C-alpha cells in the first residue's frame, strides 16, 4: 500500500495516473475553436427510457463569455465548475471587467494537485479529480478553446475530444478541421463526429450542443436548434 | 441625498440626485446613485457613498453567482434579504446606507427598503436620504396607483425637484428609472436647473 | 522488517534507520578539520560532477555565525538546512543574552535539534554529518562535530565523508597544539590531495576555510593567494 | 520493494528512492538550455504538444523583471513553485525596494523543497528548474532539482535527451563569456536541437526565448519574435 | 510604546561632497531631567551606513539590534550583495508604518546618512511612518531651529565640502545648546565617506554669553 | 524607594532602603531590595513591588538554568541583558527600576542601569528609586574615580542617608552589599550606625 | 484528528470505497418512486416485518420540507444522517429566500454532501440511495434520485435497492401516459413493481402518496389491502 | 497617540481626447515646518496611467507601494497590463478594505481608457470613486475646484461657443490654477510637477512655485 | 503510521461494515437482556452475569441504569463502553431539560445517542462502541415506550425483545407468547421470568426493573430479592 502522494518508478504519481484512466470511461465532448465563436458538444448517454435527459447537464455555463464541457466522474466536476464561477465572478467585483478564458482555466487547474493525507486540513481534498474539462469563451483574443485534465495541464488546442472515444475522435478531428473553417461548419462536424463514435443512434434528446459567439453571449442549442442540424 | 421610489400599475419608477458632499463642500454634482444589479433589478444609494457603492456591488455579484447555480433570476425578496444579512454581520459598526432594492419578479413589481440599522420592509412608496422628508410631502399628495406612465415621470421628477429645492445636501440632476416586466429603462436625466426654468 | 521508522528498535537492540542514515554520509566527499595553538581550518575536497558549473558551485563550507564555520558532508539539501538551523540558534542566542554564542553551546544546541529527528516516524534522520570551528579570546579555538544520530563531541582533528579512516590517519602525523594556523592550511590541503581517488572520482575543487587569531576570530574562506599556494604544496 | 514508498524512508544503501524517483519526472519533459555570457542570460525552451491541434505548453515563464525560469517535470508542481518565487520577489521590492539577489531566491526555493522530503506523507516537488536572472553580480544561470539541490552553472541543459544537449555546451562554453547577444541565444539554439530527433528540427512553434541582461527586462519571445534569432542556423 | 521614557532630543544631517554628516547630542533625559549623559544616539549599520535615532532610546536600542542581526545575517552568505543606505532607508520605513498601524509604534524618529556607487544618501524616518530623502535634515527642535541654518546655506551654495559641512554642523550645534531645553554640550560627530563609517567625540560647542552683561 | 549601585576595581557595592509604603502608610519598613541574582550577581528593586520580585524571579530561574548549561559562571551583562528583555516586552505592563551590579571573571565589577522604558546602560555608579532625585546634585559633585572598596561602602551610606530625610518613601534602615572575587557581604546599618548630618538651625 | 485517504483511485481508474457503497445500497429494502400528473407516489419494501416492532420508528420514507419528502435504500444510520442535514437545509433556505426549496435545489444539496464525503480525508462514503419526491412551486410534480457516488438524475419512475433492475424493467414496459392517468392509477402502478419483487405483497409493502398542495400521506395496511384486492 | 499627519499637497487632473495631465506641488509638510520642497505626488502606474495622492504620506507611500505590487501580480496571472479603469475599480476595493482604519489619502487616477480618451478617476478616503474630466484633491481642492468648473466645463456662462480642451491650453490651465493656489493655500508651493500622459508616453514637466 | 493503521471505518467488498459486525459478535456473548411492553408499564428483565461469592451488591443495580426523570436501559456488551454511553445520555436529557424545561421524549434521547455510535463507524478511525441498548420509559406523546439500539447506530421500537445471549432463542419464545394489546404489567412479569428461564433460574442471577405511572409521575423500580423470588415459584408451579 502507498499514499497518495507517492510517485512511481517512472516519475508519476499513482494517483494522477489512475485519475486520468477514469476520463476513458466517462461520455465523448468535442470541442472545435473556431474564428467567429467556439462550439461544444457532449455525448449524454441516457441508459434507461425512465430517466429524463434534461437533467443530465454535461455542458455548463461559468460565465456569459465562457462555457464549460466536462468528462469523466461528472460529480467531482461540480465542485470545479462552482470555483471557475466564483473566480469569473470575483474579477468582475475587483478589477469591474471580465476575465479571460485561460485565466479562468488557469485557477481552475490550481486546485487540480491540491490533495493529501498528512499535512492537511479538514476541508482538504483526498485525492485527484477524476474529470477532464474543456472551456471555450470569447474575450480579447477571441474565440479560444482550452484543456484541462486531472494532473492540472491546461493546454489551449484548436479541437478537443475528451471521453471514452477520444482516440477515435481526436483522429477525425485531425483531418476535418482547418483554420478558415465556420462555426456552423464546426457544429456539423462536431456533430457528424459525435453520431459516429456514439452507441446510440445521435438524436436531439441524446446530446447538448452550446456555442459561445464574440458579440453574443454562452447560449445551448435547444430540441429545435438541435433537430435543425441533425437533418 | 434624496431617492424616491413607488410602484403604481405599470410598475416601478424610480428617481435620485446627484450630488455628494464632503460637509458643506459640494464634492460632485454628477454622482450615479442608482445601480444596475442586473436587467431586472434595480438599486438606490443614500448615505455612505463608499458603504452603498462596496455593497450594492458586492450584493450584485452574488446575484450573479445565484443565478449560475439555480439557473434562474434572483426575486426581490431574496436579494434584499440577501444585502440585510450582509450589513446586519456589521451593525453598530459605523456602516450608513440607506438602500431600495426594486425590480420584476414572479409576484409582481416588489419594492424593499433596506438600511444599514437593521430595517428591512416592503412597500408602495418609499424615500430615503436628508431630503426624504421633502420629497414625501409631494410624492403623496399627487400618488394614485392607477397614475399614468408619463404622470408617474412627472411626480417623481416633480418629487426630486421640490426637496432639492428645500435640502442643501440634494441637487444636481435628477435620474429617472421604470422597472417594467420586460426589464428597467432609462428614462431621462433632467438637470435640476432646467427643472426650475420649466416649474416657473 | 525492524528498518523502516526511526521509532523503532530492532531485536538487539538498533535503530536501523538512523544507520542507514549514517551511510549517506559515508558516500559523499571527505571533509576534515584541524584545531591548532590558534584557529581550525576547514578542508573540504569538492568533487566537480561537471564542467558546466562555475568554480565555487555546490560550497559545503557555510559560515554558521561571525566566529563560527560549518563543514558538511553527506545530503547537501539536508546540510543546508542545518546549516540554516544553527544560524537561528546563534542569532536567537545573541538577542537574549546579550553576546556571541559558545561553540560548545551551539554545537549541544544543533545536535539536540538532529536527535529530534531520529526518534518518530514522522520524520527520517538527517543524512549528514558536519563540523563546527570557532575561535574565542576567552574561550579558545574549538572545533565540534555532530553525525545523523545527533552526537556531538570535541576534537583536535576530525574527518568525516568516504575517506575518512585514510584522512585521520595523516592527521594523526600532525602536532596541532604547537601548529599555528598559517603551517596547518598547507597540510590540511596536502592531505585532502592524498585521500581524493584520482581514478574513482574525477576533477575536485579544494574548499579551505579558517578562524583564528589570524583572522582576529572571524571565520572566513582561506585567502585565495594562500590557497593557491597551499594547493601546490599539495602536488 | 518496501524502502520506495515513503521519502522518510532511508534505504540500506543511504538513498532515498521516493526522491529519486521524483527526479525521473524532470526527465521525461522536453529539454531546456540555459546559458550566459557576461552581460545577457538566455533560456531556450523546446515546447512539446500533443495532438496536431493543441497548442505547444508554455516552458518559460516571468518571475520578476530581472528573473525569468525555465519549467521541466509537473506542469502543477511547476506553477506553485513560480507563485511562491514571485511573491518572493514582490516581497523584497515592497520591504527593501530593491530586485532580490538571484541567488538569494534559490536559496529560498531549496529550503521550501527540502521540508517535503524530510516530512511523512508529504512528497518531493517534481520538477526541474532552470533560473536566467541579472542583477548585482552580473547573469546567472542556475538549475534546481526535485531534491532541494541547486547548482551555480555557465550553462544548463535539463529535460529528455538533456545529455546531447549538455556535451554540446561543455566543448562550446568556453566562448560563450565573450558574445554578444545574437550569438548567445544562437548557441543555445544550436545545443536544444542536438537533443532533438535527427529528422524533426525546430521551427517558429516548438521553440521559446527567455532572455534577461544589464540593459534589458526578462523578454519572452514565442511565435513572430523568435525568427530574428532563428534566422541563422544551418 | 504608547508613552516615551528616556528620550533623546534633534539629530543633525547634512550631505556634503563625497558623503554625509550626522551629529546628535549624547544625552538621555527622563522628563525635564538628565539623566544619562553618555550614550551614543548614533548607530553604524554598516560600512556605508549610519544612524542616528530621537525619541524613545529604549525603542532605539531595539532597532539597534534588529539591524544588526540583519546586517550580520547578510554578510554570512558573503555573495558580494550588501544592504545599501536606500534599501536600509526603505527596510524602516516599512517597520515604522507596520507597528504605527498596528498602534503600537516605536518612538523614534531617525536619519539615514550613507554613501554608496558614488551617492552620498540622507533619509529620514519618523515613529508615523512618513519618509523622505533630503539634502540636509535635522528632527526634534532641530527642525525649527537648525533647519533653518542648513538651509540658508544650501540655498547659496548646493554643493558643500566636508570640512564645510562639518563646520555647519558645529554652528547648528552650539545654536541648539542655546535654544533647546533638552539638549547637552556634549555631542558626537558621524561622517560616513568613501573610506566608511567614521565617529568622533565627544565635542563640545564654543559657546559665549556677552549678552548675560548687557 | 532609594537604590545606589557603585563600583571600584574589585568589584561593586550596592545600597537601598527598607521601607514599602502604601500611600502614607508604611506597609514594611525593613524591606529587603537587594535580590541575589546569581552567586555573584545582585540586582536593587524599585518600583512596584510584585513587578520586581515577578521579574526578578523569572530571570534567576533563567540565569541559573543558562549557567548550568553553559558550565561557567554567568556574565553580568547577561543578568542584565535578560532583565531588559523583559523590561522592554512588557514596558506597558510593568513598572520596575532594576539595577542590576555584580562580578565576574570576564569584565569584572560592573553596573547596569535598566530603567523603566527597558532600556539597558553601564555606568560607574547608578542611582534609583523616588529619593534619587534629591541625590543627583552630591552624587556628581561627591564621586572621584578610584574609590576604593572602602571609600565606595563610605560613599552610598552617605548617599543613602541623605535621601532617606528628604523622601518620604525612602526611610528605615540601610542594606548594603559589597561583591568582589572572593563573595558577597551584606551589612545593615541601622539607627545610630546611619550617617547623621547636622539640620541647619538658627 | 484522523486525516487519512479513504478514497482513493486504483490501477483500472475506480473508486473501490464508493463501489462498496453501491453494493451496500444492493443489499437494501427496495424503494420504488413513480412520478404522475397531480401526484407522487412513493412505495418501501419491508423486509423485517416483524409483529412485536413498532413500525412508525422504522419507517423509509421521510419528509424533509412540506412539499418535499424522501425514500432510502442502504444503511438505515447514514441515512438518518442525511435526511437530518437536508432538513436544516430546507429550513435555512426558507430563512434565506421567502419561498420554499425546490425538489431539485434539495437533491442537489443532498449529493454534494455524498461526494463530499468520497473525496476527503478521514471519512468513508455514504452507503445509501435517494428518492427524493416532491411538488414545485409551479406545481410541477418531481422525482429525483442520488447515489453514494454523488451523482443525481430526475426520474419518471425508479426503484432502487435489492431487486432494484427486475424492478426498473417493469415500470420501463408498464410506465406509460395512461398508467400514471388518474390518482389511483398511479399509486396502483407503484404497488404492482413491488408485487415482483416481494414475498406476499400486501402486509409487507408500505408506502406514502403526495398529492398537490398537501403534506405527506402514510396510506396504512387497511388502505393497501384494498388496492391489492383490485389487481387481482 | 495619533496615526494620522495632515502632510498638505494637491494634485489636478485634467482629461481630454488624446491626453491626460495630472499636476501636484512637491512640498511636504506639518503643522508650520516644511519637511522638504522636493517631493512630488505623482507616479507612474503603468504606460498610460499616472496616480496622483495627498494627505497623510506615510498612507500615500505605502498605497502606492501596494498599487505597484497589484499590478504587477495582475500581469503574471493575466499576461497583460491592468488598464485605467481596472486600476480604478481595484483601487476602490483596497481602500475600503480598510474600512475601519481607512488611508487618509486622496487618490486621483488619470490616463487613458481602451479607445484612447483621457480619463480621471477621483477616488474617496475610504474608496469611493467616478470618472470625470476634471478633479482636484488635496488642501486646494476648493480652491481650484470651481476654477476649473467654469473655465473647463464652462459653468455660469451665456456666451461661449464650448472650444474642444486641446493639450496646449490645458497645460496653460493648470500651471494657472496652481499659482494661485500658491497665492493662498499656506500648503502648495515650491514646485508643480506635471505629467502627460499621450499615446507616446508619459511626459514630465516641472515649473517653480512661490516659496514663501 | 499509515501500516499500523487498522482502518476501522472503512466499507468492504460485500458492501459491509466489518468493525459494527465484529462488535455484534461480542453482544451476543453479555448477558441477555429483554424488555416488554405493556399496558401499565414497560419493565427490563436482564440476567446478572457478575455473580460469585465473594462480590459485594454495594450499587442499586449493576445493567439497569436510570437516564432521567422517566427513562431507564439496559446495556449488553463492554461493561467499560456502556459507562461511556450512559453517561452521555444522561447528559442528552439534561441538555435538553435546561433548553425547553421539559422531559425530553423517549424516541429523541434514543435517536441522539444513535447519531453518535453512527459517528463513530464513518470517521475518526477509531473503533465502534461494543454495546446494545434498551431503553424504557414514558412521555406525553407516545407514552410508555420499549427501544432497542446496536452498535451501528441503528434503533427501532418494539412491544417485546431482547439483546445478549440468546436473543434469537428469546425472541421466538416472545413471539409466540405476546398477546398485542392485552399485557398487563403483572402478566408481562411472567412472560419474562418464562422467558428468562428457557433461555438460561435463581433470584441473584436476574434483576427486573419496571416503570410504571402514578399519580403523573413516572415511577422506576428495581424489583427485591423477595419480589423476584416468588416470581420463580409461581412459573414453577405451571412448569
Ligand atoms: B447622499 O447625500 O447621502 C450621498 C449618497 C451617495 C453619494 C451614494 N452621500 C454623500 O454625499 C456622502 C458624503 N460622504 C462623506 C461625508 C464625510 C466626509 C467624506 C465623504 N459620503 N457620502
Ligand atoms: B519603592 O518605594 O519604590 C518600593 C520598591 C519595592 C519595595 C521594590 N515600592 C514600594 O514602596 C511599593 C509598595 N507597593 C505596594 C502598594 C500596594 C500595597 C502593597 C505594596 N508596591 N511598591
Amino acid at each position: 500500500d502507498r499514499g497518495v502522494n507517492t510517485f512511481s518508478p517512472e516519475g508519476r504519481l499513482f494517483q494522477v495516473e489512475y485519475a486520468i484512466e477514469a476520463i476513458k470511461l466517462g461520455s465523448t465532448a468535442i470541442g472545435i475553436q473556431t474564428s467567429e465563436g467556439v462550439c461544444l458538444a457532449v455525448e449524454k448517454r441516457i441508459t434507461s427510457p425512465l430517466m429524463e435527459p434534461s437533467s443530465i447537464e454535461k455542458i455548463v455555463e461559468i460565465d456569459a463569455h465562457i462555457g464549460c464541457a466536462m468528462s469523466g466522474l461528472i460529480a467531482d466536476a461540480k465542485t470545479l465548475i462552482d470555483k471557475a464561477r466564483v473566480e469569473t465572478q470575483n474579477h468582475w467585483f475587483t478589477y469591474n471587467e471580465t476575465m479571460t478564458v485561460e485565466s479562468v482555466t488557469q485557477a481552475v487547474s490550481n486546485l487540480a494537485l491540491q490533495f493529501g493525507e498528512e499535512d492537511a486540513d479538514p476541508g482538504a481534498m483526498s485525492r485527484p479529480f477524476g474529470v477532464a474539462l474543456l472551456f471555450g469563451g470569447v474575450d480579447e483574443k477571441g474565440p479560444q478553446l482550452f484543456h484541462m485534465d486531472p494532473s492540472g495541464t491546461f493546454v489551449q488546442c484548436d479541437a478537443r475530444a475528451i471521453g471514452s472515444a477520444s482516440e477515435g475522435a481526436q483522429s477525425s478531428l485531425q483531418e476535418v478541421y482547418h483554420k478558415s473553417m465556420t462555426l456552423k461548419e464546426a457544429i456539423k462536424s462536431s456533430l457528424i463526429i459525435l453520431k459516429q463514435v456514439m452507441e446510440e443512434k445521435l438524436n436531439a434528446t441524446n446530446i447538448e450542443l452550446a456555442t459561445v459567439q464574440p458579440g453574443q453571449n454562452f447560449h445551448m442549442f435547444t430540441k429545435e436548434e438541435l433537430e435543425e442540424v441533425i437533418k | 441625498t434624496t431617492t424616491l421610489a413607488f410602484k403604481f400599475l405599470h410598475g416601478v419608477i424610480v428617481a435620485a440626485d446627484s450630488r455628494a458632499t464632503a460637509g458643506a463642500y459640494i464634492a460632485s454634482q454628477t454622482v450615479k446613485k442608482v445601480i444596475e444589479i442586473n436587467p431586472y433589478l434595480l438599486g438606490t444609494m443614500a448615505g455612505g457613498a463608499a458603504d452603498c457603492s462596496f455593497w450594492e456591488r458586492l450584493l450584485a455579484r452574488q446575484c450573479r453567482i445565484y443565478e449560475l447555480r439555480n439557473k434562474e433570476r434572483i426575486s426581490v425578496a431574496a436579494a434584499s434579504k440577501l444585502l440585510a444579512n450582509m450589513v446586519y454581520q456589521y451593525k453598530g459598526m459605523g456602516l450608513s446606507m440607506g438602500t431600495m432594492i426594486c425590480g420584476w419578479d414572479k409576484r409582481g413589481p416588489g419594492l424593499y427598503y433596506v438600511d444599514s440599522e437593521g430595517n428591512r420592509i416592503s412597500g408602495t412608496a418609499f424615500s430615503v436620504g436628508s431630503g426624504s422628508v421633502y420629497a414625501y410631502g409631494v410624492m403623496d399628495r399627487g400618488y394614485s396607483y392607477d397614475l399614468k406612465v408619463e404622470e408617474a415621470y412627472d411626480l417623481a421628477r416633480r418629487a426630486i425637484y421640490q426637496a432639492t429645492y428645500r435640502d442643501a445636501y440634494s441637487g444636481g440632476a435628477v435620474n429617472l428609472y421604470h422597472v417594467r416586466e420586460d426589464g428597467w429603462i432609462r428614462v431621462s436625466s433632467d438637470n435640476v436647473a432646467d427643472l426650475h426654468d420649466k416649474y416657473s | 522488517g525492524y528498518d523502516l521508522s526511526a521509532s523503532t528498535f530492532s531485536p538487539d537492540g538498533r535503530v536501523f534507520q538512523v544507520e542507514y542514515a549514517m551511510k549517506a554520509v559515508e558516500n559523499s566527499s571527505t571533509a576534515i578539520g584541524i584545531r591548532c595553538k590558534d584557529g581550525v581550518v576547514f578542508g573540504v575536497e569538492k568533487l566537480v560532477l561537471s564542467k558546466l558549473y562555475e568554480e565555487g558551485s555546490n560550497k559545503r563550507l557555510f559560515n554558521v555565525d561571525r566566529h563560527v564555520g560549518m563543514a558538511v558532508a553527506g545530503l547537501l539539501a539536508d546540510a543546508r538546512s542545518l546549516a540554516d538551523i544553527a544560524r537561528e540558534e546563534a542569532s536567537n542566542f545573541r538577542s537574549n543574552f546579550g553576546y556571541n554564542i559558545p561553540l560548545k553551546h551551539l554545537a549541544d544546541r544543533v545536535a539536540m535539534y538532529v536527535h529530534a529527528y531520529t526518534l518518530y516516524s514522522a520524520v527520517r534522520p538527517f543524512g549528514c554529518s558536519f563540523m563546527l570551528g570557532s575561535y574565542s579570546a576567552n574561550d579558545g579555538a574549538q572545533l565540534y562535530m555532530i553525525d545523523p544520530s545527533g552526537v556531538s563531541y570535541g576534537y583536535w582533528g576530525c574527518a568525516i565523508g568516504k575517506a575518512r579512516q585514510a584522512a585521520k590517519t595523516e592527521i594523526e602525523k600532525l602536532q596541532m597544539k604547537e601548529m599555528t594556523c598559517r603551517d596547518v592550511v598547507k597540510e590540511v590541503a596536502k592531505i585532502i590531495y592524498i585521500v581524493h581517488d584520482e581514478v574513482k572520482d574525477k576533477a575536485f575543487e579544494l574548499e579551505l576555510s579558517w578562524v583564528g587569531e589570524l583572522t582576529k576570530g572571524r571565520h572566513e574562506i582561506v585567502p585565495k593567494d594562500i590557497r593557491e599556494e597551499a594547493e601546490k604544496y599539495a602536488k | 520493494n518496501q524502502y520506495d514508498n515513503d521519502v522518510t524512508v532511508w534505504s540500506p544503501q543511504g538513498r532515498i528512492h521516493q526522491i529519486e524517483y521524483a527526479m525521473e519526472a524532470v526527465k521525461q519533459g522536453s529539454a531546456t538550455v540555459g546559458l550566459k555570457s557576461k552581460t545577457h542570460a538566455v533560456l531556450v525552451a523546446l515546447k512539446r504538444a500533443q495532438s496536431e491541434l493543441a497548442a505547444h505548453q508554455k516552458k518559460i515563464l516571468h518571475v520578476d523583471n530581472h528573473i525569468g525560469i525555465s519549467i521541466a517535470g509537473l506542469t502543477a508542481d511547476a506553477r506553485l513553485l513560480c507563485n511562491f518565487m514571485r511573491q518572493e520577489c514582490l516581497d523584497s521590492r515592497f520591504v527593501f525596494d530593491r530586485p532580490l539577489p538571484v541567488s538569494r531566491l534559490v536559496s529560498l526555493i531549496g529550503s521550501k523543497t527540502q521540508i517535503p522530503t524530510q516530512r511523512y506523507g508529504r512528497r518531493p516537488y517534481g520538477v526541474g528548474l532552470l533560473i536566467a536572472g541579472y542583477d548585482d553580480m552580473g547573469p546567472h544561470i542556475f538549475q534546481t532539482c526535485p531534491s532541494a539541490n541547486y547548482f551555480d552553472c555557465r550553462a544548463m541543459s535539463i529535460g529528455a535527451r538533456s545529455q546531447s544537449a549538455r556535451t554540446y555546451l561543455e566543448r562550446h562554453m568556453s566562448e560563450f563569456m565573450e558574445c554578444n547577444l545574437d550569438e548567445l541565444v544562437k548557441h543555445g539554439l544550436r545545443a536544444l536541437r542536438e537533443t532533438l530527433p535527427a529528422e524533426q528540427d525546430l521551427t517558429t512553434k516548438n521553440v521559446s526565448i527567455g532572455i534577461v541582461g544589464k540593459d534589458l527586462e526578462f523578454t519572452i519571445y514565442d511565435d513572430d519574435d523568435v525568427s530574428p534569432f532563428l534566422d541563422g542556423l544551418e | 510604546t504608547q508613552n516615551p521614557m528616556v528620550t533623546g532630543t534633534s539629530v543633525l544631517g547634512v550631505k556634503f561632497d563625497g558623503g554625509v554628516v550626522i551629529a546628535a547630542d549624547m544625552l538621555g533625559s527622563y522628563g525635564s531631567l538628565a539623566r544619562f549623559r553618555n550614550i551614543s544616539r548614533i548607530m553604524r549599520v554598516n560600512d556605508s551606513t549610519m544612524l542616528g535615532a530621537s525619541g524613545d532610546y529604549a525603542d532605539f536600542q531595539y532597532l539597534k539590534q534588529v539591524l544588526g542581526q540583519m546586517v550580520i545575517d547578510e554578510e554570512l552568505l558573503g555573495d558580494g550583495h550588501s544592504y545599501s543606505p536606500r534599501a536600509i532607508h526603505s527596510w524602516l520605513t516599512r517597520a515604522m508604518y507596520s507597528r504605527r498601524s498596528k498602534m503600537n509604534p516605536l518612538w523614534n524618529t531617525m536619519v539615514i546618512g550613507g554613501y554608496a556607487d558614488g551617492e552620498s544618501f540622507l533619509g529620514y524616518v519618523d515613529m508615523l511612518g512618513v519618509a523622505y530623502e533630503a539634502p540636509s535634515l535635522a528632527t526634534g527642535y532641530g527642525a525649527y531651529l537648525a533647519q533653518p541654518l542648513l538651509r540658508e546655506v544650501l540655498e547659496k551654495q548646493p554643493v558643500l565640502s566636508q570640512t564645510e559641512a562639518r563646520e555647519l554642523v558645529e554652528r547648528c550645534m552650539r545654536v541648539l545648546y542655546y535654544r533647546d531645553a533638552r539638549s547637552y554640550n556634549r555631542f558626537q560627530i558621524a561622517t560616513v565617506t568613501e573610506k566608511g563609517v567614521e565617529i568622533e567625540g565627544p565635542l563640545s560647542a564654543q559657546t559665549n554669553w556677552d549678552i548675560a552683561h548687557m | 524607594t532609594t537604590i545606589m549601585a557603585v563600583q571600584f576595581n574589585g568589584g561593586v557595592v550596592l545600597g537601598a532602603d527598607s521601607r514599602t509604603t502604601t500611600g502614607s502608610y508604611i506597609a514594611n519598613r525593613v524591606t529587603d531590595k537587594l535580590t541575589p541574582i546569581h552567586d555573584h550577581i545582585f540586582c536593587c528593586r524599585s518600583g512596584s513591588a510584585a513587578d520586581t520580585q515577578a521579574v526578578a524571579d523569572a530571570v534567576t530561574y533563567q540565569l541559573g538554568f543558562h549557567s548550568i548549561e553553559l558550565n561557567e559562571p554567568p556574565l553580568v551583562h547577561t543578568a542584565a541583558s535578560l532583565f531588559k528583555e523583559m523590561c522592554y516586552r512588557y514596558r506597558e505592563d510593568l513598572m520596575a527600576g532594576i539595577i542590576i551590579a555584580g562580578w565576574d571573571p570576564q569584565e569584572g565589577g560592573q553596573v547596569y542601569s535598566v530603567p523603566m522604558g527597558g532600556m539597558m546602560v553601564r555606568q560607574s555608579f547608578a542611582i534609583g528609586g523616588s529619593g534619587s532625585s534629591y541625590i543627583y546634585g552630591y552624587v556628581d559633585a561627591t564621586y572621584r574615580e578610584g574609590m576604593t572598596k572602602d571609600e565606595c561602602l563610605q560613599f552610598t551610606a552617605n548617599a543613602l542617608a541623605l535621601a532617606m530625610e528628604r523622601d518620604g518613601s525612602s526611610g528605615g534602615v540601610i542594606r548594603l552589599a559589597a561583591i568582589q572575587e572572593s563573595g558577597v557581604e551584606r551589612q545593615v546599618l541601622l539607627g545610630d550606625q546611619i550617617p547623621k548630618f547636622t539640620i541647619a538651625t538658627l | 484528528s484522523y486525516d487519512r485517504a479513504i478514497t482513493v483511485f486504483s490501477p483500472d481508474g475506480h473508486l473501490f470505497q464508493v463501489e462498496y457503497a453501491q453494493e451496500a445500497v444492493k443489499k437494501g429494502s427496495t424503494a420504488v418512486g413513480v412520478r404522475g400528473k397531480d401526484i407522487v407516489v412513493l412505495g418501501v419494501e419491508k423486509k423485517s416485518v416483524a409483529k412485536l416492532q413498532d413500525e412508525r420508528t422504522v419507517r423509509k420514507i421521510c419528509a424533509l420540507d412540506d412539499n418535499v419528502c424522501m425514500a432510502f435504500a442502504g444503511l438505515t444510520a447514514d441515512a438518518r444522517i442525511v435526511i437530518n442535514r437536508a432538513r436544516v437545509e430546507c429550513q435555512s433556505h426558507r430563512l434565506t429566500v421567502e419561498d420554499p426549496v425546490t425538489v431539485e435545489y434539495i437533491t442537489r444539496y443532498i449529493a454534494s454532501l455524498k461526494q463530499r464525503y468520497t473525496q476527503s480525508n478521514g471519512r468513508r462514503p455514504f452507503g445509501i440511495s435517494a428518492l427524493i419526491v416532491g411538488f414545485d412551486f409551479d406545481g410541477t410534480p418531481r422525482l429525483y434520485q442520488t447515489d453514494p457516488s454523488g451523482t443525481y438524475h430526475a426520474w419518471k419512475a425508479n426503484a432502487i435497492g435489492r431487486g432494484a433492475k427486475s424492478v426498473r424493467e417493469f415500470l420501463e414496459k408498464n410506465y406509460t401516459d395512461d398508467a400514471i392517468e388518474t390518482d389511483d392509477l398511479t399509486i396502483k402502478l407503484v404497488i404492482k413493481a413491488l408485487l415482483e419483487v416481494v414475498q406476499s405483497g400486501g402486509k409487507n409493502i408500505e408506502l406514502a402518496v403526495m398529492r398537490r398542495d398537501q403534506p405527506l400521506k402514510i396510506l396504512n395496511p387497511e388502505e393497501i389491502e384494498k388496492y391489492v384486492a383490485e389487481i387481482e | 497617540f495619533s496615526p494620522y499627519a495632515f502632510n498638505g499637497g494637491t494634485v489636478l487632473a485634467i482629461a481630454g481626447e488624446d491626453f491626460s495631465i495630472v499636476a501636484s506641488d512637491t512640498r511636504l509638510s506639518e503643522g508650520f515646518s516644511i519637511h522638504t520642497r522636493d517631493s512630488p505626488k505623482c507616479y507612474k502606474l503603468t504606460d498610460k496611467t499616472v496616480i496622483g495622492c495627498s494627505g497623510f504620506h506615510g498612507d500615500c507611500l505605502t498605497l502606492t507601494k501596494i498599487i505597484e505590487a497589484r499590478l504587477k501580480m495582475y500581469k503574471h496571472s493575466n499576461n497583460k497590463a491592468m488598464t485605467t479603469g481596472a486600476i480604478a475599480a481595484m483601487l476602490s476595493t483596497i481602500l475600503y478594505s480598510r474600512r475601519f482604519f481607512p488611508y487618509y489619502v486622496y487618490n486621483i487616477i488619470g490616463g487613458l481608457d481602451e479607445e484612447g480618451k483621457g480619463a480621471v478617476y477621483s477616488f474617496d478616503p475610504v474608496g469611493s470613486y467616478q470618472r470625470d474630466s476634471f478633479k482636484a484633491g488635496g488642501s486646494a481642492s476648493a480652491m481650484l475646484q470651481p476654477l476649473l468648473d467654469n473655465q473647463v466645463g464652462f459653468k455660469n456662462m451665456q456666451n461661449v461657443e464650448h472650444v474642444p480642451l486641446t493639450l496646449d491650453r490645458a497645460m496653460r490651465l493648470v500651471k494657472d490654477v496652481f499659482i494661485s493656489a500658491a497665492e493662498r493655500d499656506v500648503y502648495t508651493g515650491d514646485a508643480l510637477r506635471i505629467c502627460i500622459v499621450t499615446k507616446e508616453g508619459i511626459r514630465e514637466e516641472t515649473v517653480p512655485l512661490r516659496k514663501d | 503510521s499509515r501500516r499500523y493503521d487498522s482502518r476501522t471505518t472503512i466499507f468492504s467488498p460485500e458492501g459491509r461494515l466489518y468493525q459494527v459486525e465484529y462488535a455484534m459478535e461480542a453482544i451476543g456473548h453479555a448477558g441477555t437482556c429483554l424488555g416488554i411492553l405493556a399496558n401499565d408499564g414497560v419493565l427490563l428483565a436482564a440476567e446478572r452475569r457478575n455473580i460469585h461469592k465473594l462480590l459485594d451488591e454495594v450499587f442499586f443495580s449493576e445493567k439497569i441504569y436510570k437516564l432521567n426523570e422517566d427513562m431507564a436501559c439496559s446495556v449488553a456488551g463492554i461493561t467499560s463502553d456502556a459507562n461511556v454511553l450512559t453517561n452521555e445520555l444522561r447528559l442528552i436529557a439534561q441538555r435538553y431539560l435546561l433548553q425547553y424545561q421539559e422531559p425530553i421524549p423517549c424516541e429523541q434521547l434514543v435517536t441522539a445517542l444513535c447519531d453518535i455510535k453512527q459517528a463513530y463507524t464513518q470517521f475518526g478511525g477509531k473503533r465502534p462502541f461494543g454495546v446494545s441498548l434498551l431503553y424504557i420509559g414514558w412521555d406525553k406523546h407516545y407514552g410508555f415506550q420499549l427501544y432497542q439500539s446496536d452498535p451501528s447506530g441503528n434503533y427501532g421500537g418494539w412491544k417485546a425483545t431482547c439483546i445478549g445471549n440468546n436473543s434469537a432463542a428469546a425472541v421466538s419464545m416472545l413471539k409466540q407468547d405476546y398477546k398485542e394489546g392485552e399485557m398487563t404489567l403483572k402478566s408481562a412479569l411472567a412472560l419474562a421470568v418464562k422467558v428468562l428461564n428457557k433461555t438460561m433460574l435463581s433470584a441473584e442471577k436476574v434483576e427486573i426493573a419496571t416503570l410504571t405511572r402514578e399519580s403523573g409521575k413516572t415511577v422506576i423500580r428495581v424489583l427485591k430479592q423477595k419480589e423476584v423470588e416468588q416470581l420463580i415459584k409461581k412459573h414453577e408451579e405451571e412448569e
